[PDB]
């Protein structure tokens, strides 16, 4: 499994399509659960200081800015890893975090970069649910 | 600069999430509705339109892999929502989730022929609850023997 | 993001194809990525945290020599008393007649499954079922 995984990225980094197909098909037949990540180096560099505005069911929204929290985090980071960092520093499990960046509710699997995060001061919203 | 617009856009969506939660809609319901329909009134859309979309997700799932039995609304919904209202992805995942679960139940003793498809449908795609139901017959005779004459003596460890 | 965006989408789609058993889609995304010589970290997801569902291979024997293997769904941080209740709720064997053993060692109501070596899918335990006539 774990060698087929290695062999998969070797085959893709290799330019070798047929070897990538034979190994990707075999992992598929076995339903192997993979993390497939791009290189950190391909992303806009960090850590970046993300401006987080926390909100809930009854909080009074306003274009008043005031990020409650700044977090240093790399753009290559998955939203799942932002949720793990936030669970560490502050106690709120992933199950109650919902992340909004720009127009999007974010998927855990996707990078911060993929939602446009790349500069210091960039704004993200942490919506905390009240009945998981 | 563009930071200003990201803050505005975010707030605009947090606002609808906020309205949604207080009416009993999860943020992935509200957003899935927004992405699929462009509706200005996501709560209304969910009440009136959702079930027709989930109905479609289940039939298309059945069409794409007809070996996999029949898909439940709980499975259609979960797929619809994990893919944020993308129909073609939701169908892909509805099929994939059920395929993956049949492959597990198979490796644990319980293939299509011993009722895995029916039990997965019966329990909204819940592998844990299907496994329970499928092994009931295995434990019944253990239940039925408990009061039989002359058991072996209580082992010590 | 350049079309680093695109390469991520494809990577994530490859992961979903593979996990969902979609052989032809796994081939497509692997093919598109290999052809772009994209350098990737590809790893098997770690086996779950102690607050997550795993499948336990339980050997069951009763007071009448009968044996059978069943599969339970547990979380390793759950206690033996919580296990007992699960098996009572599901199949009706009262906690009082369940004797759990892992090692040669009778587990106790307070001890976690984690405490006893149970951590991944496929791990094992022995349930001994006592007769209602055992004194």
């Amino acid at each position: 499994k774990e060698e087929l995984a290695t062999r998969l990225s070797q085959a893709i980094a290799g330019g070798d399509e047929k070897a990538a197909a034979q190994v990707a098909a075999v992992l598929a037949q076995h339903h192997v659960a993979l993390n497939v990540q791009l290189m950190e180096a391909w992303f806009p560099p960090g850590p970046i200081r993300l401006q987080v505005t926390v909100e809930d069911a009854t909080s009074v929204l306003s274009s008043s800015s005031s990020a409650h929290v700044s977090l240093k985090i790399h753009p290559h980071c998955s939203i799942a890893a932002l949720q793990d960092q936030v669970f560490s520093e502050f106690g709120f499990p992933p199950a109650v975090q919902r992340w909004v960046i720009g127009r999007c509710l974010c998927m855990p699997e996707r990078s911060l970069a993929s939602y446009g995060v790349s500069q210091d001061g960039d704004p993200a919203f942490l919506y905390l649910l009240s009945a998981p | 600069g563009r930071q200003d617009k990201m803050r505005k856009e975010g707030l605009q969506l947090v606002s609808m999430i906020q309205e949604g939660e207080t009416a009993g809609a999860s943020p992935e319901e509200v957003f899935s509705a927004l992405q699929y329909s462009g509706t200005e009134v996501p709560l209304q859309w969910l009440r009136s339109e959702l079930s027709y979309v989930l109905e479609m997700v289940a039939e298309l799932a059945g069409q794409q892999d007809p070996e996999l039995g029949a898909f439940s609304c709980q499975e259609a919904r979960k797929a619809w929502l994990d893919r944020h209202g993308n129909l073609d992805e939701a169908v892909e995942e509805c099929v994939r989730a059920r395929r993956r679960k049949v492959h597990e139940l198979q490796s644990l003793g319980f293939g299509p022929k011993e009722g895995s498809l029916q039990a997965l449908f019966q329990h909204g795609g819940d592998v844990a609850r299907a496994l329970t139901e499928l092994q009931r017959q295995r434990l019944e005779p253990f239940h039925q023997r408990l009061w039989d004459r002359d058991p072996e003596p209580t082992p010590c460890w | 993001d350049e079309k680093t965006k695109k390469a991520e989408e494809m990577a994530l789609s490859l992961a979903r194809a593979v996990a969902g058993g979609d052989e032809q889609a796994a081939i497509k995304y692997a093919t598109w990525l290999a052809e772009q010589r994209v350098p990737l970290r590809v790893q098997v997801k770690p086996e779950v945290s102690p607050t997550q569902d795993i499948r336990l291979c339980v050997s069951v024997e009763d007071a009448y020599m009968h044996t059978v293997t069943i599969w339970l769904t547990v979380r390793p941080d759950m206690t033996v008393a919580s296990l007992k209740d699960m098996v009572f709720l599901d199949y009706g064997f009262p906690p009082s007649l369940q004797q759990w053993v892992v090692g040669q060692r009778l587990a106790r109501d307070q001890e976690t499954l984690h405490s006893h070596g149970i951590r991944r899918n496929g791990d094992g335990a022995y349930l001994y079922l006592l007769s209602a006539r055992n004194t």
